């Protein structure tokens, strides 16, 4: 993914007062809500019956601290993306066999939960520089796909 | 298809928007063309730079439109049969394009409402964009 | 949405498959598994071998949902609402995976009545099956 | 693209018997008539407005002989899709701003085409082969919007 300069502070910047604890856990927990078919993924997670059961769900959040931490791991690794999560790309696609579309809907996720934490400082440029990023994340975990 | 659940949250949600519409429906569809340039090859006779007059009267129009389905939730094939016309025959948009500008309503609905964004009123309103979109890429010849 | 012209061209392509129905939905299942093998994982319990029992007898499941799907055309959603429940809610099937067997049954379709398989049909049955995709894939808690 | 020996045989077996002339503009045609969304792209191309204008379209079969030579160019040189499709993935994304998702479902309208045109002779594990193919073709052609 060809990123800006200006693009790589403005991420970067944003990244840094990204609450680490939280906002992985509400990622994974609203795409277990708004697309009901990946929770059969988790079928060891527990409760997942009700959008506040998936939200305050133990597993949820600390799983989701490891997505997030994945992502951070992704943006200090730029230029070596399909390196970085090629460990992962064996997970997800020779092991598990998630369809690499859900890659893609939890980066938009992502998106929507950074504009629901930051507001109008979520601003489109902003956007713009986090959809280059989850779409770079979501090709280097679908590599096994190729 | 929906649900009366997923219609209270987004009459709800969509309701706070009001005066704020074209704002809202401006900077969605600046959210669009700046994150997906390949959308920006449906609008050559607008001026897509920021502050721009006509993506300002457009997004008046795409909220309206959508103030209308939110309005007709129950019949939308029939309210939006005019613009279904036109998006999908004569325009000849890509179900793609849908997908990416219904994202970013959605981005722009969870910057400016987060008391209204919860986990299910996010899910109610993927789905009313997605029914909205199905009607607009429905092409009946 | 579909068109009295689709529903015309659709029970006439699938009517000639009458009693090859099993055959047909046996191999477009086939079809599906070994071209995309991450669908086998639905189907653990299953002997999915070339010529297994389980896969024609599932086949024929599959082909007469979609004869049930073409009789009820115009009230699609309840005629496969035991379904729409059995594949979204409780095997929570992915909605790619439709687009997959969709194609499938496009190419077993083509493979098997090439008189019946105009480019006219193709859009047509491609519209049906995604029809009934769509429907398969709603889940109303 | 991992294609097995076996597979890589019944590919270019069956593609011997392709008639070069018709196939491909069999596969253009259908896109257009399957998927008119597409037909955006081709308003120098003439009279769309019925299937069967479409396929008698003179334009529609000559281009389409291109795209068919494209494919074949990708089978003679499958250990390397990206550089056979470095230029046209500049023509595709660049300069004509197609979405990639158009060039999965020509590929598989393509997949339709040869079981169109070879019945029982295109069997489930030949159709495993193309889909490879035509998989690695449409990848390999979206790779300037990695
Ligand atoms: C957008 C890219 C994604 C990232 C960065 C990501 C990251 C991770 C990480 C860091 C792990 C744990 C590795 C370990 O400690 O062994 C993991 C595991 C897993 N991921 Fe993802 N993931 C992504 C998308 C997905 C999606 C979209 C799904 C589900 C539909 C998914 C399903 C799983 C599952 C089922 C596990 C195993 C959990 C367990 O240990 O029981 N992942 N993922
Ligand atoms: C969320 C769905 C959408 C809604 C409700 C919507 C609404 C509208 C409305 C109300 C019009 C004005 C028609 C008139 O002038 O009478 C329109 C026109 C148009 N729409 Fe959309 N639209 C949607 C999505 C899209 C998408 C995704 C694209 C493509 C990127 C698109 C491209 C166009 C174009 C090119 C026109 C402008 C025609 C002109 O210059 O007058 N629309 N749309
Ligand atoms: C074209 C759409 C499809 C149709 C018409 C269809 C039809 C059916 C039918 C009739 C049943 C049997 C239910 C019963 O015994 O009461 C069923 C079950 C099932 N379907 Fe589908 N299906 C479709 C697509 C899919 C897809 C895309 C998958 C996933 C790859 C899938 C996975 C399953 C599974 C896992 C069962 C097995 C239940 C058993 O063991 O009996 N189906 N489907
Ligand atoms: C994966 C399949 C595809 C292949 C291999 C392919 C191949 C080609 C080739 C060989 C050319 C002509 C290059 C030249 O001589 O200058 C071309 C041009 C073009 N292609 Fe494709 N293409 C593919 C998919 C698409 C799709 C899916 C669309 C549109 C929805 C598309 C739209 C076009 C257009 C608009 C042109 C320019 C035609 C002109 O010169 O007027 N192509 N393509």
């Amino acid at each position: 993914v060809h990123l800006t300069p200006k693009e790589k502070s403005a991420v970067t910047a944003l990244w840094g007062k990204v609450n680490v604890d939280e906002v992985g856990g509400e990622a994974l927990g609203r795409l277990l809500v708004v697309y009901p078919w990946t929770q059969r993924f988790f079928e060891s997670f527990g409760d997942l019956s009700t959008p506040d059961a998936v939200m305050g769900n133990p597993k949820v959040k600390a799983h989701g601290k490891k997505v997030l931490g994945a992502f951070s791991d992704g943006l200090a690794h730029l230029d070596n993306l399909k390196g970085t999560f090629a460990t992962l790309s064996e997970l997800h696609c020779d092991k598990l066999h998630v369809d690499p579309e859900n890659f893609r809907l939890l980066g938009n996720v992502l998106v929507c939960v950074l504009a629901h934490h930051f507001g109008k400082e979520f601003t489109p440029p902003v956007q713009a520089a986090y959809q280059k990023v989850v779409a770079g994340v979501a090709n280097a975990l679908a590599h096994k796909y190729h | 298809v929906l649900s009366p659940a997923d219609k209270t949250n987004v009459k709800a949600a969509w309701g706070k928007v009001g005066a704020h519409a074209g704002e809202y429906g401006a900077e969605a569809l600046e959210r669009m063309f700046l994150s997906f340039p390949t959308t920006k090859t449906y609008f050559p006779h607008f001026d897509l730079s920021h502050g721009s007059a006509q993506v300002k009267g457009h997004g008046k129009k795409v909220a309206d439109a959508l103030t209308n389905a939110v309005a007709h939730v129950d019949d939308m094939p029939n309210a939006l049969s005019a613009l279904s016309d036109l998006h999908a025959h004569k325009l000849r948009v890509d179900p793609v394009n849908f997908k990416l500008l219904s994202h970013c309503l959605l981005v722009t609905l969870a910057a400016h409402l987060p008391a209204e964004f919860t986990p299910a009123v996010h899910a109610s309103l993927d789905k009313f964009l997605a029914s909205v979109s199905t009607v607009l890429t429905s092409k009946y010849r």
